[PDB]
This record gives C-alpha cells, structure tokens and sequence, in this order.
C-alpha cells in the first residue's frame, strides 16, 4: 500500500497524511470450464461432402444441433479459398457454444462469391440469396470445378435473373411465374418483353476461373444469450464452489465466486443479468443448478502514512472488515477495530489528543516516541470546563488585554489563456 | 471512487489498456478527495467554535424557563437532547455504521442492496471525522455557554450571569426597557416554554421541514445509483459487457470495442465529479452561512432584521441534525397596538 | 469595508474579541488583515440583584448592573469593573418592591437634597 | 432541452440508436429542471417578503 501511494502520486516521497488506494482484491486460483457433455461430432461430412448441392435459386437450409463443432476434422482434406467470420473472431471459435445453428447451402458462379457478404448487390445478392446487415455467422466457400462441372455443361444449376423487387434477408422464392417486362401485359407466355425468370449456368471444365462453380456454405448462428447445443471441442472440468475462480460457461467467460442460488430460471433462460446488464447468474450446463456469480474484488483501503522522510512505518485501514481469514494484505500484532474500519499496524492508546492524520468516526493518529510508532487515539474536544451559574452571582472583568490577530483571505487567481 | 473498478472491474485486458488513459483516473480522485476534506472542515467551522466544553450547570433555576427539551438528555447513551432525538429520527439516511463485509453480499442479495451494488463497482462512502456524539458535545457546550454566560461565553473567558439578567440586557438591545422583563417575567417565561412545546410537537407531527437535509442525502444517493445504471450503456460498442467482448473477439478487435467503453465510462465519471464539485460549492456556501448564524445568533445578539427568524432577535439555541444544523430562534414580536395622537 | 473603514459589531467579524479597529496589509494573490480586538480579563465574582428597593419603589440600573461586595451595593458598567455610588441619577424608577423577583433593600442616594439642607 | 430533437430531430434511425445512449439525455434534463426551479425560488426570496 505505501508503494501504491508513491506510484499514484508519481513521487518517491509521500507527505504525512491519508491516502486512498485500490479496493482490496484477491486473485482467482483455478479455472472452471463447463460445457454440456455432448459426444457426437457435427455432420461435417454432410455439410461439406454432399453428393449434390442445391442451386442458388432454391438453396437448402440444414439445422445443426446436439454436436461438437470440431472443425479440425476438415484439415486433412478440405480446402477453402474463401472464409470469413462476421460475428466472431475465427480464433475464438473453439472456446464458444453456438445456438440456433443453421447451414445454408448452394452453388454459384466463382465471380459471384463476393456477393454473398452482407451489404452487397448483384444478381445473387438482390434476387437469390441475401444476408442481413447484422449477420453474425461465418461464410465459407470452395472451388468444386471437378465435381459440379460437366463436359457439355451442367445444366442442373439455376439462378434467378428476373424479379420485380429485391429480397429481404434469408428469403427464398421458387416461383416460376413468368416475368413481365416493359409494361407489356403477358399471360404466362415467353416472348417479346416476357421472360422465364430463371436461367442455367454452364460450368464446363474448360472455363476460366470466374466461370467455375463454387460451393458455398453459410453458417448462421447466435452467441452467449441462449441455451446452446452445438459447441466447440474444449474439455470440461469439475466445478468448484465458494472460491474465486476463472470460468467459462458455454462460452461466457469471466471471473468471480460461484455460489448456490435461489433464483429459478424459466426452461428457456440460460443466463441472467443484473441491473447494469452484467451476468450475475448462470444455469450450469450439466447439472441444472442455478448459480449466482459475485465479483472477487470488494472493499476499500486507505493508508496512514507518517512522512516518508521521517519513517517507513505505515498503518493500513480496511473499511470492509470487522476483525473479530480476514480480507487484509497482512495481519500484524496491532489490530484495532473502529467504526471507520479495521486498523492494522497502529497501537491504540486510551488517551485523547488534538487531531492529526484523521482516520474517521472519532479516530485520529500520529507518529510518536513511546522507539517510535504509529498511534491511534480518539479525539479530544478542546478541554472540559464549567460555570457556577449561581442565580445571584455575576462575574465582572477587572482588567483587559488588547490583542491583535491575523486573518488571511485570497482575492485572485492566476489569469490564464 | 476506485476508477479502475468502475471501468475494468476484474478484467486484465481492460485494466492494461486503461493504463494509457491513466492520468484522467487519477485526476478524478484528486477532485473528490478535495471535496471530501472540505466536508469535514465545514462541519468543524459550524460547530467547533468553542474550545471549552462546558458542562450543563447542576442548577436549573433559569428563572421560570424550562430548556429541558433543548439540553442533552442524561438518560440516553448519546448526548442528544429531546429535540435532537426527533431531528435525527426524521431525517433518513440510506444506512449506518459504514461497514458491509464481503460475506454479507455473498449471494443474490448483492443485486438488491443498492449500497452493496455501489461498492462492487468501485463506488464508496467515507465516514465523517466527527461522530454524532461529538457533535452533541459541541452543541451541549454552546448551550451551556448561552444559558449561563450569554454574550461573554465567547470573545473571552466565560463569565456567569443570572439568566433573567441576561435577558434583561437582550431587551435593552432590542430597545425595550428592562423594566418590561422583570414586571412580566412570569409571562415571558410561560410564553417561551409554550413555544418550545409547540416546536416539539410540530417536529414530531410533520417531517417536511427537514426536507432540506433529506434532499442532500437523496441527491448523493441518486448520483451514485446513476453511475451504476450508466454502466449498461454501450457507447458505440457491440456490448456493454467486457466479458462478451473478450469472449467473442480476439485482442486487436476487442481493443476497439473496449476503448469505446473505456472512454464512455470516463465520461460518466467526469460528469459525476463535476456535479459533486458544483454541489460542494453550494453546500459550502450554506455551511458558511450556518457558521455565521451560529456566531451571530447564538454567541451574540444580531441586530440584522432578517437574521435569526422574524421579529426582533432576542436569543437562540442550536440543535444538531444529520448533515446539518437546525436553529431554534427566539424573537420578540409586538402585539395589540392602539392608535394615539402624536406630535 | 466593515473592519477597516468602520467598526463592525458582528461578534465573529474582525477576529475574536470585541472589535476595536483594524489595518489591512497586502500579500501576493490576497489580503491579510491585522485585526485589533478588546478582550476582557481577570474577572471576579460579585453578588448581584435585578433591582434595588428604596422606599417601596423599585430602582433599576440606568446602565450596567447592580453589584455588591460583603457590605455595599454599587453600580457598574458591564465590561470593566468600576464601582459607583448608586444614586438617583443612575437609575430608573418603576413598579414596586412587591413585583420584582430578587429585589434587594439598599439605600439610593439623593445627590441634591444634602446640598439644599 | 428536448435532447432527442437536438440530436436526432425528425430521424428514425438516429432516434433508435440514441436509446442505448439514453441515460445521459435524461440526466441533462434533470439538471436543467433543477436550475429552472431555483430561478423562481430566487425571485420569490428577493421580493415576496
Ligand atoms: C470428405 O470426403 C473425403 C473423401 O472424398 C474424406 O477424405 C478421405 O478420408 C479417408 C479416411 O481418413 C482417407 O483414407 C482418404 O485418403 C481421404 N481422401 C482424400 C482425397 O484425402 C474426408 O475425410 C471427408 N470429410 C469429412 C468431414 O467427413
Ligand atoms: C411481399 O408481398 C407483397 C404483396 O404481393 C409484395 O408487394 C407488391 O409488389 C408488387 C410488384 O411485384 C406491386 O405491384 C404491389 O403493389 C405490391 N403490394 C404491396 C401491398 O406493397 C412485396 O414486394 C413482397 N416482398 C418481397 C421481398 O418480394
Ligand atoms: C464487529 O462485530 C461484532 C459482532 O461479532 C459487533 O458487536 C456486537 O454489537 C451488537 C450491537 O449492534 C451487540 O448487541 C453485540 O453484543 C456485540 N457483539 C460482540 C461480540 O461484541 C461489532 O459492533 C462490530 N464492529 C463494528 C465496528 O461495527
Ligand atoms: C419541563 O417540561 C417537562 C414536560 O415536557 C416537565 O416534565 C414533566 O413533569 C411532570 C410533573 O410536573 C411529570 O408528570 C411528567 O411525566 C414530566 N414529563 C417529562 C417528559 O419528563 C419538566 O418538569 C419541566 N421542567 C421545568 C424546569 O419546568
Ligand atoms: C398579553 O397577552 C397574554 C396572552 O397572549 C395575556 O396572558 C393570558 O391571560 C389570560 C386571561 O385573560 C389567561 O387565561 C392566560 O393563561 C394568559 N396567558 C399566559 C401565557 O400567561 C396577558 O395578560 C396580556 N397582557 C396585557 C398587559 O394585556
Ligand atoms: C386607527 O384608527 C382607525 C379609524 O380612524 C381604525 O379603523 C380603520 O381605519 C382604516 C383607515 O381609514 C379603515 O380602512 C378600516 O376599515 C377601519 N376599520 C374598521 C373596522 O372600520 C383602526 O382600526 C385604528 N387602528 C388600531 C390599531 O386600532
Ligand atoms: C466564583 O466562586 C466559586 C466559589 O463559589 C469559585 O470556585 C470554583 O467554583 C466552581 C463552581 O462550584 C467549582 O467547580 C470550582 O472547582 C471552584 N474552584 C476551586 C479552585 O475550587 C470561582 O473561582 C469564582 N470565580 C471567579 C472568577 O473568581
Ligand atoms: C466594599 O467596597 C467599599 C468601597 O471601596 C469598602 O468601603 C471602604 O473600606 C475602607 C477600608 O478599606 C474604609 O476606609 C472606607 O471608609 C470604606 N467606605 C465606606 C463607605 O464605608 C468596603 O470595605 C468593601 N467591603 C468589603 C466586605 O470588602
Ligand atoms: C436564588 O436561589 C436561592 C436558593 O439557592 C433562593 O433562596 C430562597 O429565598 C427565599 C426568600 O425569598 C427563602 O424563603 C427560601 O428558603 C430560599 N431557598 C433556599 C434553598 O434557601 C433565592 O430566592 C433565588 N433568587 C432569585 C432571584 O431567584
Ligand atoms: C425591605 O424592608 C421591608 C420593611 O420596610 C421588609 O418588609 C417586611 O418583611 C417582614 C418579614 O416578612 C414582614 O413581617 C413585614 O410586615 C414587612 N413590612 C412591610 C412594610 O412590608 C422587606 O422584606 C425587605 N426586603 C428585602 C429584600 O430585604
Ligand atoms: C456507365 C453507367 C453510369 C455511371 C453512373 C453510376 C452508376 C452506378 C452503377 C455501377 C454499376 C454496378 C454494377 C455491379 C455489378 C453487377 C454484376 C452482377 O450482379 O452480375
Ligand atoms: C452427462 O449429462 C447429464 C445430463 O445433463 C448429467 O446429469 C451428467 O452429470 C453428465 N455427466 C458426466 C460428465 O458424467
């Protein structure tokens, strides 16, 4: 605490006085990791290894649940020319659980891969597949030029070219109603100013890169605000109660003390929040207990310092302890408890004196000989006196003193500009 | 304020970023410390005008006057007078004793108890240097002073004077011959005693008079609760929670989001300090006036027409209350006039 | 203005004691005052009474207090003991001896009758 | 001060964003209201004796 005062003040010398410091803190001692005990691997072999993909015209949407997202399984043979995460840094994918996970899946032309990202325009972004402005997932794609290509062309892949308006996020439209152009009425018949809305792709093996087919998978998911059943590969640990710990509950990390709670969460609520939106309760993923989480730090400390040019002894006042183990930095032989807190290191005396180095709530301190130490004492209030007040007695001065005293009053400040 | 706890409570990555933006954290505390010191000086200036703590005389024969509701009640463990007891009971403080142990908040309760919620976010309250018992001793001395010595209990050594004579001189001060006090001494004592009884009952029945002291308490409590509530603001960040940012983002991206929250949190703290500082200027002005009235209404006889209540000032007695001083001002008001011819 | 250019009667202005006079002095960024005050000293306790009973009429001090030692009553000013003989010049007469509480019996001196005799 | 009009006058997208940064808008008005009340008290104290 004395050094903390010196750093705060940018000085190697501290004047006699009371200095405030940081609230008393403790460190976490161990890390608790809790995930639901999911044993199945996610269907990477179906999402990325399908015999057939949907056309962008009518894209598929697969729901993923109850699995481990161990994507390292792709490293032995998959290759992805495009990969970008929007709602999470990719390096964090293994410490998190995901919920509401869906994999959209389709085939597009290579020059169209860039239109998948949110905020883009073009025939795919406007008429076939659109991500929302606030998309929170990951987009992955690869060059399937030896799977989706055919020598005479592969005409099984379609895209929408004509529409009267743009799509909203994640909408599909598989209507084949003929498109009317040029304000020229059309009764379902291809012709002048009337078009079948869909067109095929070529995808011959001899086309240049921009015309090779690409497989696109979009993984849409949400993080940290709901129960989750798709979760990364990090291993769990045992849970330790009533100690300061580090933790990870389904991807939500932080530190604090885990205790049993009387809060009862509704079946669909995974986490709670306090008045300032800080998580203060969680449902444990394996045993469904509700735990409260409290901060590890708490308290308040101040240091009683004789000038450092006189002595290096200090006394420390702890505002949040009773001292009758303790949330203190150390315990010495001199422990005094008062209304202002627990004072450790000062000797206490039964005398009273004029105040110096005020502590609070009736207590002051000073550095004294009897071979010197810091002493805590109560304040005097001047000295006691009395009057006679007999009902027939009057005191009258017989002499006087003319005295001169001084008084100082500041008048002005340094003017600045 | 623990300006690190308010911004980066229990978070290493945030705490290290905060070091660069660190001169501001220190500056906020310097201003608050200066205010905190001034508040004890204000209390001392208003009440500690007497270095001689006079005991209540053993003789209660103050003519026909009572004063027992004003003087300390010896049956209590405290030295509060009956009227002070009422004043202390009506002004409500958020809590008392200033100690909450960690174990006391180790549960769901931490989120329901506003004081605990303030402590966990780095906001604390420091105890006053003087206690209620010490203030009661100062008010006791002032009363012993004016009940027995009057004018001269200050400006020199206290001299005793019979109580009736003391008022006789206060009447000459007003401009009424002393003969009135002696001839009407029984009437005067009875009117005084009845007036005190009315004050006692008035204070017992209606607490609205004390709203000024209650307002000081409520305003500070609200400012601290506001700082806790403002923690939820995003300030342009993805989330107001550092843990959400740190879990989902890598360091270089997290740093942007954290910096937005750090700047925003300092903005809340600077706003707080400025408001406390302005309010401190206002409370000081009140304290200076209170000190002036103590000296001019209690330690002497003011002749200022609008001091010490309405009427001609005759005498006064201070009483303490949480966060302030309440005065009982005794004035002389003429009555039942008749119109006469003059020249 | 109130301590230097005039004589304040406010009890807590111009230092402690009764204000008598003052002199300003300047200093960097402010003013320092030298305040001269009068403080009473060396008090003694005397017997007192609110009035004196003469011939049934009650005599009140014109100014000051009626004060006495073991054998005689005198009238003095309040802030500096200076006993004077109680005479009809130094007192108000009103009411009577059956009204004032604490009235004592003490002959009041008539300054003129002995000159006329 | 209508602290919404000053920031997002006639603008829906701005107004909704401002809700997150909303405790500050309220706090400004509380301070101004307190001042406004004091100003009538000042007039009354000087003249209504
Ligand atoms: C996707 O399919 C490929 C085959 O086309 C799988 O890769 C083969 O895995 C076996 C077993 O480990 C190896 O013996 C083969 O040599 C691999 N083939 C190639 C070309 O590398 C791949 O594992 C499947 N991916 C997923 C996620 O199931
Ligand atoms: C959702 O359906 C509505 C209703 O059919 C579409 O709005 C109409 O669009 C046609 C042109 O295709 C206009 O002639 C109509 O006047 C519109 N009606 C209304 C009530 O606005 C809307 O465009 C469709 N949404 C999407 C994304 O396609
Ligand atoms: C420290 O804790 C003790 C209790 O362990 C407090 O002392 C008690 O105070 C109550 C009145 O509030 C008494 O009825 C008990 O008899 C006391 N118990 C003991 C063992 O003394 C003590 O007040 C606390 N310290 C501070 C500064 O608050
Ligand atoms: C001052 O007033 C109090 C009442 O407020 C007087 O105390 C009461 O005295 C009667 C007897 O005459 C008792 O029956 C009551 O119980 C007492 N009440 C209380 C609250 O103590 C007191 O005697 C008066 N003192 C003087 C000097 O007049
Ligand atoms: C001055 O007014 C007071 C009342 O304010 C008079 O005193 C009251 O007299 C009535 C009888 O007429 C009694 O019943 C009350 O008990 C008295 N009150 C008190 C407090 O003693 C007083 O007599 C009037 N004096 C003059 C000269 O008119
Ligand atoms: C002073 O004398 C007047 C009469 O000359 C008393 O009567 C009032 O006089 C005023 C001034 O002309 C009128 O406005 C009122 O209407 C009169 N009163 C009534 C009831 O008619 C007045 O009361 C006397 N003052 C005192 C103190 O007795
Ligand atoms: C006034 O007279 C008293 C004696 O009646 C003097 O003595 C003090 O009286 C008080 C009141 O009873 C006691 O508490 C003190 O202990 C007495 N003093 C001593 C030394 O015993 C008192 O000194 C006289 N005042 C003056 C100014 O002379
Ligand atoms: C009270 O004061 C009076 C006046 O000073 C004293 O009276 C005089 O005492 C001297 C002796 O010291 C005599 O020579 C005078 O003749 C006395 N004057 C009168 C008018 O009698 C008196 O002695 C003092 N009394 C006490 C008890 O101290
Ligand atoms: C001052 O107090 C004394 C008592 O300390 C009062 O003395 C009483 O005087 C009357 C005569 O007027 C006697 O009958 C009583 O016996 C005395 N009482 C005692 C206990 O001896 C004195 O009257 C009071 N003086 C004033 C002005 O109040
Ligand atoms: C002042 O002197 C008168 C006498 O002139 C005293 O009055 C007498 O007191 C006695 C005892 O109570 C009565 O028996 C007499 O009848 C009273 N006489 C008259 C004329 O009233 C009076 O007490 C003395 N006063 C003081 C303060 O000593
Ligand atoms: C020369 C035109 C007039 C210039 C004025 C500015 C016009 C703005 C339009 C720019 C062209 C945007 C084309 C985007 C690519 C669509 C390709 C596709 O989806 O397949
Ligand atoms: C497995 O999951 C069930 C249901 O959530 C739970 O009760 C059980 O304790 C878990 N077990 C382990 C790690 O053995």
């Amino acid at each position: 605490p004395l050094s903390e005062t010196k750093c705060t003040l940018k000085s190697f010398t501290v004047e006699k006085g009371i200095y405030q410091t940081s609230n008393f803190r403790v460190q976490p001692t161990e890390s608790i990791v809790r995930f639901p005990n999911i044993t199945n691997l996610c269907p990477f072999g179906e999402v990325f290894n399908a015999t057939r993909f949907a056309s962008v015209y009518a894209w598929n949407r697969k729901r993923i649940s109850n699995c481990v997202a161990d994507y390292s399984v792709l490293y032995n043979s998959a290759s992805f020319s495009t990969f970008k995460c929007y709602g999470v840094s990719p390096t964090k994918l293994n410490d998190l659980c995901f919920t509401n996970v869906y994999a959209d899946s389709f085939v597009i032309r290579g020059d169209e891969v860039r239109q998948i990202a949110p905020g883009q325009t073009g025939k795919i972004a406007d008429y076939n597949y659109k991500l929302p402005d606030d998309f929170t997932g990951c987009v992955i794609a690869w060059n399937s030029n030896n799977l989706d290509s055919k020598v005479g062309g592969n005409y099984n892949y379609l895209y929408r070219l004509f529409r009267k308006s743009n799509l909203k996020p994640f909408e599909r439209d598989i209507s084949t109603e003929i498109y009317q152009a040029g304000s020229t009425p059309c009764n379902g018949v291809e012709g002048f100013n009337c078009y079948f809305p869909l067109q095929s792709y070529g995808f011959q093996p001899t086309n240049g890169v921009g015309y090779q087919p690409y497989r696109v998978v979009v993984l849409s998911f949400e993080l940290l605000h709901a129960p989750a059943t798709v979760c990364g590969p990090k291993k769990s640990t045992n849970l330790v109660k009533n100690k300061c710990v580090n933790f990870n509950f389904n991807g939500l990390t932080g530190t604090g003390v885990l205790t049993e709670s009387n809060k009862k969460f509704l079946p669909f609520q995974q986490f709670g929040r306090d008045i300032a939106d800080t998580t203060d309760a969680v449902r444990d993923p394996q045993t469904l207990e509700i735990l409260d989480i409290t901060p590890c730090s708490f308290g308040g400390v101040s240091v009683i310092t004789p000038g450092t040019n006189t002595s290096n002894q200090v006394a420390v006042l702890y505002q949040d302890v009773n001292c009758t183990t303790w949330r203190v930095y150390s315990t010495g032989s001199n422990v005094f408890q008062t209304r202002a807190g627990c004072l450790i290191g000062a000797e206490h005396v039964n005398n009273s004196y004029e105040c110096d180095i005020p502590i609070g709530a009736g207590i002051c301190a000073s550095y004294q000989t009897q071979s010197q130490s810091i002493i805590a004492y109560t304040m005097s209030l001047g000295a006691e006196n009395s009057v006679a007040y007999s009902n027939n007695s009057i005191a009258i001065p017989t002499n006087f003193t003319i005295s001169v005293t001084t008084e100082i009053l500041p008048v002005s400040m340094t003017k600045t500009s | 304020v623990d300006c690190t706890m308010y911004i980066c409570g229990d978070s290493t990555e945030c705490s290290n970023l905060l070091l660069q933006y660190g001169s501001f954290c220190t500056q906020l505390n310097r201003a608050l410390t200066g205010i905190a010191v001034e508040q004890d000086k204000n209390t001392q200036e208003v009440f500690a005008q007497v270095k001689q703590i006079y005991k209540t005389p053993p003789i209660k024969d103050f003519g026909g006057f009572n004063f027992s509701q004003i003087l300390p009640d010896p049956s209590k463990p405290s030295k509060r007078s009956f009227i002070e007891d009422l004043l202390f009971n009506k002004v409500t403080l958020a809590d008392a004793g200033f100690i909450k142990q960690y174990g006391d908040c180790l549960g769901d309760i931490a989120a329901r108890d506003l004081i605990c919620a303030q402590k966990f976010n780095g906001l604390t309250v420091l105890p006053p240097l003087l206690t209620d018992e010490m203030i009661a001793q100062y008010t006791s001395a002032l009363l012993a002073g004016t009940i027995t010595s009057g004018w001269t209990f200050g400006a020199g050594a206290a001299l005793q004077i019979p109580f009736a004579m003391q008022m006789a001189y206060r009447f000459n001060g007003i401009g009424v011959t002393q003969n009135v006090l002696y001839e009407n001494q029984k009437l005067i004592a009875n009117q005084f005693n009845s007036a005190i009884g009315k004050i006692q009952d008035s204070l017992s029945s209606t607490a609205s008079a004390l709203g000024k002291l209650q307002d000081v308490v409520n305003q500070n409590a609200q400012a601290l609760n506001t700082l806790v509530k403002q923690l939820s603001s995003n300030f342009g960040a993805i989330s107001s929670v550092l843990n959400d940012i740190l879990s989902r983002l890598d360091p270089p991206e997290a740093e942007v989001q954290i910096d937005r929250l750090i700047t925003g949190r300092l903005q809340s703290l600077q706003t707080y300090v400025t408001q406390q500082l302005i309010r401190a200027a206002e409370i000081r002005a009140s304290a200076n006036l209170a000190a002036t009235k103590m000296s001019e209404c209690v330690l002497g006889q003011s002749k200022r027409v609008d001091f010490c209540g309405k009427g001609y000032h005759l005498m006064s007695f201070p009483q303490s209350a949480p966060h302030g001083v309440v005065f009982l001002h005794v004035t002389y008001v003429p009555a039942q006039e008749k119109n006469f011819t003059t020249a | 203005s109130e301590c230097v250019l005039g004589q304040s009667k406010r009890v807590d202005f111009c230092g402690k004691g009764y204000h008598l006079m003052s002199f300003p002095q300047s200093a960097p960024h402010g003013v320092v005052f030298l305040h001269v005050t009068y403080v009473p000293a060396q008090e003694k306790n005397f017997t007192t009474a609110p009035a004196i009973c003469h011939d049934g009429k009650a005599h009140f001090p014109r100014e000051g207090v009626f004060v006495s030692n073991g054998t005689h009553w005198f009238v003095t000013q309040r802030n500096f003991y200076e006993p004077q003989i109680i005479t009809t010049d130094n007192t108000f007469v009103s009411g009577n001896c059956d009204v004032v509480i604490g009235i004592v019996n003490n002959t009041v001196y008539d300054p003129l009758q002995p000159e006329l005799d």
